[PDB]
């Protein structure tokens, strides 16, 4: 398990659905 | 300039959530239901619009050597408010398991803590904006 990564990825999905 | 492995794994956890059935593609569909469920309300044409604007090879979809040119070339803040529900400031693990769970993510508690952990600077056991603004930065 890479907590970074499933973070900052999830992170990442946040920030482009909302633009 | 360069592109770290770390960095690409991101970038694909990323591209997995919005790709919801695992076909390797994201469609206009899966965007908007996406987006919906994170409170927003594209209309037809922005979805159309935003697949048209990253899909190179103009088959409709969108896949991951696609979304991997878009992520390099390029609100940490409306993305925060997002995962502190309660709005006070400080995203806890509980905060984060419910965040998870609602995007169709397995994850035990360990594996919540550890993502805690890993933000978390100060070591209070939470989140705050400042921790947040760190990590994506
Ligand atoms: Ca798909
Ligand atoms: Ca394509
Ligand atoms: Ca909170
Ligand atoms: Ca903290």
């Amino acid at each position: 398990f890479n907590a970074r990564r499933k973070l900052k990825g999830a992170i990442l999905t946040t920030m482009l659905a909302t633009r | 300039d360069q592109l770290t492995e770390e960095q690409i794994a991101e970038f694909k956890e990323a591209f997995s959530l919005f790709d919801k059935d695992g076909d390797g593609t994201i469609t206009t569909k899966e965007l908007g239901t996406v987006m919906r469920s994170l409170g927003q309300n594209p209309t037809e044409a922005e979805l159309q619009d935003m697949i048209n604007e990253v899909d190179a090879d103009g088959n409709g979809t969108i896949d991951f050597p696609e979304f991997l040119t878009m992520m390099a070339r390029k609100e940490i803040r409306e993305a925060f408010r997002v995962f502190d529900k309660d709005g006070n400031g400080y995203i806890s693990a509980a905060e984060l398991r419910h965040f998870m769970t609602n995007l169709g993510e397995k994850l035990t508690d360990e594996e919540v803590d550890e993502m805690i952990r890993e933000a978390d600077i100060d070591g209070d056991g939470q989140v705050n904006y400042e921790e947040f603004v760190q990590m994506m930065t």
